[PDB]
């Protein structure tokens, strides 16, 4: 019932998680700057 | 050990076992750099 | 509620589905970077 809102918390934990996977994203976009400068 | 959510560590000190999930954990960098300037190149970047 | 656990999981199968995207075309670079050497 409710708890599952919780596990709904978890999932939104796992959302920042995502974030972090964005920022990784970031990170690989920075990396294909990198060789276009190369 | 890869099972579930969680992952069974072992202690680079002590190596003893220590059980934690895998969505609460915080990983580093490799050796090529160290003592920055400014944190804007933790091409990794974490609190930790 | 109820129904956005779905929604939930398809966006998180997309994300790591984009997750193995980044992991090749990362490995792509890494080639890349190589041949620049």
């Amino acid at each position: 019932q409710q708890f599952e809102e919780k596990a709904a918390s978890y999932d939104k934990l796992e959302k920042t998680k995502n974030r972090l996977q964005q920022e990784l994203d970031d990170l690989v976009v920075d990396l294909d700057n990198q060789r276009q400068l190369v | 050990e890869e099972k579930g959510d969680e992952v069974t560590v072992e202690l680079q000190e002590n190596g003893k076992k220590v059980t934690l999930s895998k969505d609460d954990i915080q990983k580093m960098n490799p050796p090529k750099f160290s003592k920055v300037e400014d944190m804007a190149e933790l091409t990794c970047l974490n609190e930790a």
